[PDB]
């Protein structure tokens, strides 16, 4: 069925 | 104007190599070799088809200040100066990744490494250490790094359950998407200041909601 991690790419760190 | 910071290696050489050991053993445990960079295999994703340009809403670009300590990070793994982590198996949570010294906010961690493929071609699999590496508008052009058969540490590191009223609170750390040369990257930098010993958690569910975490410690 898939598991991905995702992370954004705009926001920066903090 | 939030800096990347690098991180200051174990000062022992004994402990350094150590650390380097657990992730070693890990990778072996795992019948995996260890690969510091993103991987192009053969019936998989080219290296064209990694570009940031490519993503939905674009990508945010690492200032040239920052790809600077990020050269300096890689220079310092190339050598023997691994950050000062410890891959420590659990047996409620798998392999885990702990701190081995202080970690400062914003100190980077790592580049999450593994092959990269087309998320077309891994509907189907098991891994479940997949990571979003290009979110593009055509489905048949979005990218997937897969730490199944090479990788590093990163892959080790733990995630928050997304579904408790206190599970947020673990979170020390974040995984992010930049252009680099205009390529997709993902790293992982410290949120907080981390002690030794604490346990590294990031959020698995950065931008999509693609990782069940209900069941999580
Ligand atoms: N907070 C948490 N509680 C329980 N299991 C967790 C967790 N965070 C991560 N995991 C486990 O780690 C997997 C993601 S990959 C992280 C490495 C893994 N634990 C290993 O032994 O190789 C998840 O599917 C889950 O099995």
């Amino acid at each position: 069925k898939a598991a991905r991690k995702s992370a954004p790419a705009t926001g920066g760190v903090k | 104007r939030r800096r990347l910071l690098p991180f200051v290696s174990s000062e022992d050489p004994a402990q350094r190599l150590k650390q380097m050991g657990t992730l070693a053993s890990a990778l072996t445990e795992l019948q995996m070799e260890f690969s510091d960079d993103l991987t192009y295999s053969s019936g998989m994703a080219p290296r064209s088809a990694n570009q940031a340009r490519f993503e939905e809403g674009g990508m945010q670009v690492l200032t040239k200040e920052d790809i600077e300590t990020l050269e300096q990070c890689r220079a310092m793994c190339k050598r023997g100066d691994c950050p000062p982590l410890l891959v420590v198996f659990d047996s409620r949570e798998g392999f885990t990744v702990e701190a081995d010294g202080q970690i400062k906010d914003m100190t980077f961690i790592a580049e999450y490494t593994g092959d990269v493929d087309y998320i077309r071609n891994r509907e189907h699999d098991d891994c479940d250490s997949m990571m979003t590496l290009l979110l593009a508008k055509d489905p048949s052009k979005s990218l997937v790094i897969c730490p199944d058969k090479r990788g590093n540490i990163a892959r080790f590191i733990s995630g928050i359950n997304n579904h408790t009223l206190d599970g947020k609170k673990k979170q020390n750390c974040k995984c992010v998407r930049y252009s680099v040369n205009g390529e997709c990257r993902v790293f992982l930098v410290a949120t907080r200041d981390i002690a030794k010993g604490e346990r590294l958690y990031y959020d698995y569910n950065g931008y999509e909601h693609e990782y069940p975490t209900q069941h999580f410690v």
